[PDB]
């Protein structure tokens, strides 16, 4: 794991702790969010896997136990610029590399793990992605800014 | 292909949480600085409203 | 301490120093204080006399509020880190935002600290005013 990056998660892991009330123990339904800090991206079932709650006050967990939950998550599958493309070439109606706003939103927030229509709109000012006059966007555009994350 | 469809949505969604959490992360670092300093500030009001020399200086404030 | 100051509290010094000989002793602080109200129980008054280490004469007196008056942060800190959690910059918080803030996060106030803030807090409108609170913490104000 390196000790370099076990220092990182004493960071991300003190983080979490203060902000819900200092006490050394992160709760269990933050546990996917402090791995994300630290550049994973795991899927809900991933997390649920290690050990991760669907609700907070449900449990606690102190640093040596986020320790191997995270270790375990770093392996997780992450999906590649060509599997994206893929999927969503699957949806491309005309071949030329678009899909509409609606469908967009519409794979996002009821396909695979669903994310909020809230999830959805945030994503969308973020990358700063527009739609053209007859409503459509770049899939292409979309996946590599998602993919370049926040700070870029 | 399906099942593989909807794994691969899955994933792209995980990357997309991922943006969120980290975009939102330098936010809460510089938060926690604000909510330490209100914390103790606020506190250190109040050990200050109990000692008796400020509770003195305080009475005597307005008759100057 | 400022100027202005550290000039009032010579003027708090003179009249706390009830027989004009340039110290305050137990008896003048009891003399004052009986004067202004219910005084202190004189147990009380024996310790905050034993906060100075020697006589209590004004450069001893500055100096003992100078020192509890310390190791705290500005106005303009203060009130930029209320401003964090105000990004319309509409210069106060909803109420019930501010105490969850204070409660549940953090180092958690417990009900006492609570009870004790919110005692003095100018709230209108369910709206906690911080720009006032951050000057009556600090005396700007109050
Ligand atoms: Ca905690
Ligand atoms: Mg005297």
């Amino acid at each position: 794991l390196s000790q370099d990056e076990i220092d990182d998660l004493k960071d991300v892991f003190e983080l979490f702790d203060f902000w819900d009330g200092r006490d050394g123990a992160v709760d269990a339904f933050k546990l996917g969010d402090v791995c994300r800090c630290l550049g994973i991206n795991p899927r809900n079932e991933d997390v649920f896997a290690v050990g991760g709650t669907h609700k907070m006050g449900e449990k606690s967990l102190p640093f040596e136990e986020f320790l191997p939950a995270y270790e375990g998550l770093m392996d997780c599958e992450q999906g590649t610029f060509a599997d994206y493309m893929e999927a969503f070439k699957t949806f491309d109606r005309e071949g030329q590399g678009f899909i509409s706003g609606a469908e967009l939103r519409h794979v996002l927030t009821a396909l695979g793990e669903r994310l909020s229509d809230e999830d959805v709109d945030e994503i969308i000012k973020l990358t700063d992605l527009q739609e053209d006059l007859e409503g459509n966007v770049k899939y292409e555009d979309f996946v590599k800014k998602v993919m370049a994350g926040p700070y870029p | 292909r399906d099942e593989r469809l909807s794994k691969i949505i899955s994933m792209f969604q995980a990357h997309i949480r991922g943006y969120l959490i980290r975009k939102a992360y330098k936010k809460l670092q510089d938060q926690r600085i604000g909510l330490s300093v209100i914390q103790r500030n606020i506190r250190k009001w109040l050990v200050l409203r109990n000692w008796q020399w400020w509770k003195l200086y305080s009475k005597v404030k307005p008759l100057l | 301490l400022p100027q202005k100051q550290i000039q009032e509290m010579k003027e708090a010094f003179s009249m706390i120093d009830v027989d004009r000989d340039g110290f305050v002793s137990k008896e003048d602080i009891k003399a004052i204080s009986e004067q202004l109200g219910r005084a202190p129980d004189d147990k009380e008054l024996t310790a905050m006399l034993k906060e100075a280490p020697g006589p209590l004469n004004f450069t001893m007196f500055l100096s003992i509020f100078s020192d509890k008056l310390s190791g705290t942060d500005s106005e303009e800190t203060i009130r930029n880190a209320f401003a964090m959690f105000d990004e319309q910059e509409t210069k106060k918080l909803n109420i019930e935002y501010i105490k969850d803030l204070l409660e549940n996060m953090g180092d958690n106030f417990n009900k006492d600290e609570m009870r004790m803030t919110f005692k003095e807090a100018p709230v209108e409108g369910g709206k906690f005013d911080y720009v006032k609170f951050t000057a009556m913490i600090k005396g700007s104000g109050e």
